[PDB]
């Protein structure tokens, strides 16, 4: 199993995988529970009000102020029930995740994916960046500090806005540059989103009310897609955007959708990204990785005690795939960039995800959802690691049966409809 | 992100 570990939110602290922590948000805040359920990825059961200093505020505002696709419930996750049935709720996605080929290369190339050792100002030294580590309350009351790649915690105000977040740099572009962040991704299991199953009625704003349900097991593998992205530094900038020109109820409003976004749906959407882009792209990002790899080459001594330099040299050289001559000197190779680009950019994708559950879900990024649902996934007989809620040998086990919210009913609360409201 |  990807986590060894079947932990319950009320289990003892112990300073090892189950402590008290505080984040690197540059503010104050009173530590809070979290657990380790993998090497370099830990799971924080709170509402996100600590990457964000000003959104602390879970509390809905005016109902005359509030937006199209959004939910308020500033009491979601605030028991410990509640943050138990979190905890086993990622635990499960994850295992649901890890269990695909597809899902294990994602997982194993994130944990490989340590963010890089560019905190130093001497260029003959490499060094730690303070904002990729946690501080972890040890059982003597002390702090230490442990890096790490993954933070999965509980949304903001906004229930269903699940994205990734990490610390920025105060010069460097740690998501862009080669270098890559800690990624917080604000997610929650206890939730999911209905689209419907004919393109033109998911495709249009003022049909359908949400028949069929998305996998959460997608929906955090789609965020695990970013945050690979971003683990490499290789995230596109959001500022490069689709004018989407392909559906009228986009278009007449001028919405835009990120290049980002659309590489990770992937599918046929991952095409509106000409040729020329994609290779000034491709280009950009080689040249990131040549500049980590002669930053390696100047680095003459380490920062720290916890690792060695020819240790952290090789991490890196494994990350990066870099190449190593006679010398020692380090440099990228082409086809290998090229392939760890693809393998992170092309392969790793949510429609791919999609093949390997053999799950129903919207079948392009370019669409509007039509419900949010509260649901249970812990409970074996609701969903499973195997099948997520298409039990085999069941009703459910076929035509998506276990998506269907009409004939799984007892499986879904329909809690907010959006189709025409935008 | 979720978008849309
Ligand atoms: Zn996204």
């Amino acid at each position: 199993p990807f986590v060894n570990k079947q932990f319950n939110y009320k289990d003892p602290v112990n300073g090892v995988d189950i402590a008290y922590i505080k984040i690197p948000n540059a503010g104050q805040m009173q530590p809070v529970k979290a657990f380790k359920i993998h090497n370099k990825i830990w799971v924080i059961p709170e509402r996100d009000t600590f990457t964000n200093p000003e959104e602390g505020d879970l509390n809905p505002p005016p109902e005359a102020k509030q937006v199209p696709v959004s939910y308020y419930d500033s009491t979601y996750l605030s028991t410990d029930n509640e943050k138990d049935n979190y905890l086993k709720g990622v635990t499960k996605l994850f295992e649901r995740i890890y269990s695909t080929d597809l899902g294990r290369m994602l997982l194993t190339s994130i944990v490989r994916g340590i963010p890089f050792w560019g905190g130093s100002t001497i260029d003959t030294e490499l060094k730690v960046i303070d904002t990729n580590c946690i501080n972890v309350i040890q059982p003597d009351g002390s702090y230490r500090s442990e890096e790490l790649n993954l933070v999965i915690i509980g949304p903001s105000a906004d229930i269903i806005q699940f994205e990734c977040k990490s610390f920025g740099h105060e010069v460097l572009n740690l998501t862009r540059n080669g270098y890559g962040s800690t990624q917080y991704i604000r997610f929650s299991p206890d939730f999911t989103f209905g689209f419907e199953e004919s393109l033109e009625v998911d495709t249009n704003p003022l049909l359908g009310a949400g028949k069929f349900a998305t996998d959460p097991a997608v929906t955090l593998a789609h965020e695990l897609i970013h945050a690979g992205h971003r683990l490499y530094g290789i995230a596109i900038n959001p500022n490069r955007v689709f004018k989407v020109n392909t559906n009228a109820y986009y278009e007449m409003s001028g919405l835009e959708v990120s290049f980002e976004e659309l590489r990770t749906f992937g599918g046929h959407d991952a095409k509106f990204i000409d040729s020329l882009q994609e290779n000034e792209f491709r280009l950009y990002y080689y040249n990131k990785f040549k500049d980590i790899a002669s930053t390696l080459n100047k680095a003459k001594s380490i920062v720290g005690t916890t690792a060695s330099l020819q240790y952290m040299k090789n991490v890196f050289k494994e990350k990066y795939l870099l190449s190593e001559d006679t010398s020692g000197k380090f440099s990228v190779d082409k086809l290998k960039f090229d392939k760890l680009y693809k393998m992170l950019t092309e392969i790793y994708t949510e429609d791919n995800f999609v093949k390997f559950f053999k799950v129903l879900n919207r079948k392009t990024y370019l669409n509007f959802d039509k419900a949010v649902f509260k649901i249970n996934i812990v409970p074996k007989v609701n969903y499973t690691i195997y099948d997520g809620f298409n039990l085999r040998n069941t009703n459910l086990a076929a035509n998506f049966n276990g998506q269907n919210t009409e004939i799984n009913n007892m499986n879904f609360t329909k809690l907010k409809n959006f189709t025409g409201l935008f | 992100r979720r978008g849309m």
